[PDB]
RNA sequence: GGGACGGGUGAAACAGGAUGAUCCCGCCGAGACCGCCGGCCGCGCAGGCGCCUGCCAAGACCGCCUCUGUCAAUCAAGGGCGAAGGCCGGGGGCUAGAAGGCGAUCAGACACCACCGUAUUCCCGGCCGUAAACGGUGCCGCCCCGCGGCCGGCGCGCGCGU
C-alpha cells in the first residue's frame, strides 16, 4: 500500500475506527467500520472457519476469525477501535452469545487499543407478535 | 462460480473531520473514499456523512458529567481537503437510560416542537423521575393526579421560556452546558422531589436547503 | 382440593390483566402470573475486564452495564431451577 | 461499501446467494402496537381498561345544624349489555397464522421440531348470545377476637414531619 492509500500520521492521536459484533445464537459477525457506517475496512464472520454448523458461533471459531481480520486491519493502517456489541433483538433472545467475549478477548490481546463500548441490540417500544403460537414451542 | 477481484484498497485515500468551534478537541477523525473516476467524485460522495462522536472526547476532562453524552455531526461543506460539519442531533447513552428506571417511583415523559431562528424545526425529548421525601414513612413514592399535571405544565413552560426560539450555536453552547437541566430541576424541585431531570434526546425535522453563513458561522472560534 | 389461596396469581380487584410472552417458549401468559426477576450485569466478562480497563486509552473509563428484565413461565421456570417445589409448610413462606 | 457464504436445529435438510447475498449506514412506503415505570396500586354493572394534545358527557367516596318526607328490598314476563372464535355487506394488506404444501423424526407420523402460506387478526354498519363468563361461594340487612399492610377523603396534636 502506497503512504496516501493509508490514513496519515500525527502525534495528536491515532487512527480510530468501530467494531461492530454481531453475537448470535447461529453465527458471528466481527466486521470493522470507519467513523460513519458507509465503508468498511474488514468482515469477517465464524463459519469461514469450522466445518460443523453447530460450532459456527462457538468462541473458538470467533478467535481465530479475530486473528485474521486483526491482521488484515493492522495491514490497512487502523490501531484504535471503538466497540458496537450486539445481539439479534428484535422482539428476539436479547441475550449475547459465547463468542462476543472471546472476540473482546482477541482483540485485546492483539495489540488494538480500545476506546469506547455500548450495546447496540435493537429494542422496541412496541411488539410485533413473535412467532410459536399462545401455547409456545412444545418439543 | 467464484472469482477474485483487485484490492479496492489501492486507490483510496482519506480525509479528514473537523467539528465546530464550541468544543475543544475538534479533530473528530479520517475518512476513505475512492479516487474520483468517472462521474464520480470524492468531494461530492463524502459530502453527507454522519459522525457520531461522544462529548466526553469532543471535550477532554469532565469523564463522568460528559461520558453518557452523544451526539452527531453531518458535513455540508467539503473545502481546503478537509471536511466541515454542524449539528445534526444528540442523544445519551442507552446504559444511563436502563440505570434511569426503578420500581416504586413514577416516570413523566414530554415532547414538544421547537422552531428556531434559522428554519431549523426541533423535537426534544424530557424525561424525569420522582424521588422519596426525607422522612417519608412509606416505601413508594407515588403521587397524585394533581402534581403529575403541575409537572407537565412546568415542563412545558421552562422549555417555551428557556429554548423558545434561539440560533443554532447558542443552543449547542447549552446542550453542552447543562443549563437547560439546571432550569427544569429547580423549576420542577419547587414542586415535588425530583430524582433525575434531563434531556433525553433531540431531533432535527425539517431545516433549509442552503446553510453556508451558518456553517460559516459555527466553524470559527471568536464570532461565538 | 384447592392448593393456594391466591389461586396461583396475583389478582386483586380486577376482571382481566394484559398478556406477556415467556422469553424462552414464546409462550402467552397473564401478566400477573409471570416469573420476575431484574438482573444487572457488567456487558464484559469479570474475567477480562482488567484486561479492557488497561487496554482502554480514555481516562477514568467505567465499565457499561445491562439492564434487563426476564420473565418465565412455569414450566420453564421450573425446568430451569428459577424456582423449586417445596413441601406443605413451605409454601406459605414469602422471602426470597 | 465489501467480497463468500448465509439461514435454521438437539443434529440436520428443504427456501436465499458472483443477477454481489449475509453484514454496516442513509432515505422512502404502509399497516399494526404502546415497552422498561407496571404494583396482595387503581377504575368499571359485568365483559374489560395503559402513546401526545384537545373536546363532551358521566360516576362513587368524603364533608355539611342544605331540601323532600317512605318515595323501599327482591323478582316470572319483558328490555338492554355481553371475551375469543364465527357470519353478512363494505374498506385495508404488516406481523402472526387454522386449511393447504414441503423438510426432518419414527416401524408408521397424514402430529409434536424447521420453512412457505389462504381465511382470520385491523376499521365502519349489522347478526350470533356462548366460556373453568371462577371467589367453581346469589341480593338486602344486624352482631362479632386480636394484630398488620395499601388506596381515597376528613379531623385532632405537636417539637411541623408529606
Ligand atoms: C419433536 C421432535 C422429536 C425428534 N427427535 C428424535 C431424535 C432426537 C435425538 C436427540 O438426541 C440428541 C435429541 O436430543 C435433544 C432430540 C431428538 C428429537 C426429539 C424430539 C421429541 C421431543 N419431545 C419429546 C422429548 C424431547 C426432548 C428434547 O430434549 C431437549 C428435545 O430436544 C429439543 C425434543 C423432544
Ligand atoms: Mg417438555
Ligand atoms: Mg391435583
Ligand atoms: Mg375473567
Ligand atoms: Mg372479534
Ligand atoms: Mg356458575
Ligand atoms: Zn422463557
Amino acid at each position: 500500500y502506497a503512504p496516501e492509500n493509508l490514513p496519515a500520521k500525527n502525534n495528536n492521536s491515532e487512527a480510530f475506527a468501530v467494531c461492530h459484533i454481531y453475537a448470535g445464537k447461529n453465527d458471528t459477525f466481527i466486521h470493522v467500520t470507519d467513523l460513519s457506517g458507509r465503508e468498511t475496512i474488514g468482515r469477517v464472520s465464524g463459519g469461514m472457519k469450522v466445518k460443523r454448523h453447530c460450532d459456527e458461533p462457538s468462541a473458538y471459531a470467533a478467535m481465530q476469525a479475530t486473528q485474521d481480520l486483526i491482521e488484515i486491519i493492522t495491514d490497512r493502517g487502523i490501531t484504535a477501535v471503538h466497540i458496537k456489541i450486539r445481539a439479534d433483538g428484535g422482539t428476539g433472545k436479547r441475550v449475547y452469545g459465547q463468542g462476543g467475549s472471546a472476540a473482546i478477548r482477541a482483540l485485546v490481546r492483539g495489540g488494538i487499543k480500545i476506546g469506547r463500548i455500548e450495546d447496540s441490540t435493537p429494542i422496541p417500544t412496541d411488539r410485533t407478535r413473535h412467532k410459536g403460537g399462545r401455547r409456545g414451542r412444545r418439543l | 462460480t467464484q472469482r477474485k477481484n483487485p484490492d479496492p484498497y489501492l486507490k483510496k485515500e482519506w480525509y479528514p473531520v473537523i467539528a465546530p468551534a464550541h468544543f475543544k478537541s475538534r479533530h473528530i477523525g479520517q475518512t476513505p473514499v475512492t479516487k474520483t473516476a468517472g462521474l464520480r467524485v470524492a468531494t461530492d460522495v463524502i459530502n453527507h456523512r454522519v459522525y457520531e462522536v461522544n462529548l466526553g472526547d469532543l471535550n477532554p476532562g469532565a469523564e463522568d458529567l460528559n461520558g453518557n453524552t452523544k451526539f452527531y455531526l453531518q458535513t455540508q461543506l467539503v473545502s481546503d481537503g478537509k471536511c466541515l460539519t454542524n449539528f445534526h442531533g444528540m442523544d445519551i447513552t442507552r446504559h444511563k437510560y436502563g440505570s434511569l428506571f426503578r420500581k416504586g417511583c413514577d416516570c413523566i415523559d414530554v415532547f414538544m416542537d421547537i422552531p428556531t431562528t434559522d428554519g431549523y424545526l426541533l423535537r426534544v425529548f424530557v424525561i424525569a423521575f420522582t424521588d422519596r421525601f426525607r422522612f417519608q414513612r412509606r416505601k413508594n413514592c407515588h403521587v397524585k393526579g394533581r402534581v403529575i399535571r403541575m409537572m407537565r405544565a412546568g415542563i412545558y413552560e421552562t422549555l417555551h421560556n428557556e429554548l423558545g426560539k434561539v440560533s443554532i450555536p447558542v443552543l449547542v453552547t447549552k446542550l453542552s452546558n447543562f443549563e437547560v437541566n439546571a432550569k427544569l430541576t429547580e423549576a420542577l424541585q419547587k414542586i415535588t422531589m425530583c430524582r433525575d431531570v434531563m434531556i433525553r434526546r433531540v431531533k432535527v425535522v425539517k431545516r433549509p436547503r442552503n446553510t453556508m453563513e451558518l456553517l460559516s458561522t459555527m466553524h470559527d472560534s471568536n464570532q461565538v | 382440593p384447592v392448593k393456594r389461596r391466591n389461586n396461583g396469581r396475583s389478582k386483586y380487584n380486577c376482571g382481566h390483566t394484559n398478556i406477556v410472552r415467556c422469553q424462552n417458549c414464546h409462550r402467552c401468559v397473564p401478566k400477573d402470573k409471570v416469573i420476575k426477576r431484574f438482573t444487572i450485569r457488567n456487558i464484559v466478562d469479570n474475567t477480562i475486564a482488567d484486561d479492557v480497563l488497561n487496554a482502554c486509552v480514555i481516562q477514568g473509563f467505567a465499565i457499561p452495564k445491562l439492564y434487563n428484565k426476564v420473565q418465565y413461565c412455569v414450566s420453564c421456570s421450573i425446568h430451569n431451577h428459577i424456582v423449586r417445589v417445596r413441601s406443605r409448610e413451605d409454601r406459605k413462606i414469602r422471602t426470597p
